[PDB]
C-alpha cells in the first residue's frame, strides 16, 4: 500500500484533486490545509486523522507521523510533483534555506498549482525528506516551498 | 468534505531527471495558521 | 483539454480504474469494453459515445473517430502505460504482427493489468497510431496487444 | 453508472525511454465480439 497518493474529492460533475500524500508504514502523511483532518476514504476504508499540527502544516491518518529522512543540507533532492491532470514528474534541485528566528529549515524553489501539495520531496536512496505546498510567493510572483518535514514520535 | 485518496505511483528517485530552480536565502516568518510570511503560500 | 486520461469509476472505497482513453480535438477515445458505450462523467459534464464498433473495440465520444496516424511497419513505437494505481510510463518497442486471414496487423509485446486499456501507442512524432489492450494471451501467460487504429 | 474520466497527463514521446518486448509474429483470428484468438485478450 506505500506509494505517493493524489487527495481527490468528489464533485457533481465529476472530481477534482485537491492535494497529494504519502503512504508509509501503514500511515497516510499529508499537509494539514489540503485535508482540514476530514476523513478519507480509500481501497482500506474510511481512514481517520491520528495526529495534526495547524503550525507545521502537516496531518497524518491512521498513525502517527513516520516520515523521519532529513536533508543533508548541501545535496540535491528531488520533488515528486503530482500536480492536478498531469503526469507525476521528478525535479531534482539544489534546496535554499528559509531562515526563521528560531531556526533553519529548507526551501525548494520549484512552482508548482493548487492541488499540488503533499507530493514527495526525496533524497538519492528515495525516502521522504519532506512534502512540498507551503511556503511563500516571492516578489517576482514565482513560489517557493519549505521541505516540511514531521517529527516522528 | 467527501475527499477520497487513489495511488499515483511508486515513490523512486529519478537517475539524470530535469534540474532546475534557483537556491533562495530568504528571511520568512511563521505564524500559528502555519502561513509563512516574508521579511497563498499554500498549494 | 487534450491528453491521456483515467477512465474511473465512483466506488465506496474511493475509485477503481477500468481503462485509459485519448482526447483529441475535443472527441475523447477509448476501448469499447472499457466503457460499453456507457456515458462519462468528465469535468465538462456528461460526455456521449457518438461512434462504436465492438468488433474493433473501439468507441468515440463527443465526436467521429479522430486518430489517424499508423504504424509504418519498420520503427519503433512507443507505449504510453497508465496502469491502474500506477504510474505512466514510456515503454518503446519494435512492434510485431497479428497475422489475420484478413490482413497484417502490428503488435506489441507488453504486458500490463486490466485497466491499462485504452492507453496510447505512439509514433516517434508523438501521434497516436494505435490503442493498447486487445490481443491475446500467449501459452506462455504473457500478452501480446495488438496496436487497434480507427477510420478516421 | 457513475464512470468519468480524469486527466491523467500529456502525451509525449519520451527521449531514451527503455526498450522492451519483443517482435512476434502471430497467426491469430478476430470474431465479430472483437475477441482476437490464436491460431481473455482484453485489459
Ligand atoms: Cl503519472
Amino acid at each position: 500500500t506505500d506509494g505517493v497518493y493524489r487527495v481527490m474529492t468528489r464533485r457533481l460533475l465529476g472530481s477534482t484533486q485537491v492535494g497529494v500524500g504519502v503512504m508509509q508504514e501503514g500511515v497516510f502523511h499529508t499537509m494539514w490545509h489540503v485535508t482540514k483532518g476530514a476523513a478519507l476514504r480509500s481501497g482500506e476504508g474510511r481512514l481517520d486523522p491520528y495526529w495534526g499540527d495547524v503550525k507545521q502544516d502537516l496531518v497524518s491518518y491512521c498513525g502517527p507521523w513516520k516520515l523521519d529522512a532529513a536533508w543533508d543540507g548541501l545535496s540535491e533532492v528531488q520533488l515528486l510533483a503530482v500536480p492536478p491532470g498531469e503526469r507525476a514528474k521528478n525535479i531534482q534541485t539544489l534546496p535554499g534555506i528559509f531562515k526563521t528566528k528560531d531556526g533553519d529549515i529548507g526551501a525548494v524553489a520549484l512552482d508548482y498549482p493548487a492541488g499540488t501539495s503533499g507530493s514527495p520531496i526525496l533524497d538519492k536512496c528515495g525516502r521522504v525528506i519532506g512534502l512540498y505546498g507551503n511556503g511563500v510567493v516571492i516578489k517576482n510572483g514565482s513560489y517557493v516551498s519549505a521541505i516540511t518535514q514531521g517529527k516522528r514520535e | 468534505v467527501d475527499m477520497y485518496i487513489e495511488r499515483a505511483g511508486d515513490i523512486t528517485w529519478e537517475k539524470d531527471a530535469e534540474v532546475t530552480g534557483n537556491s533562495p536565502r530568504l528571511d520568512v516568518a511563521l505564524d500559528e495558521s502555519g502561513d509563512f510570511s516574508l521579511v497563498t503560500g499554500k498549494r
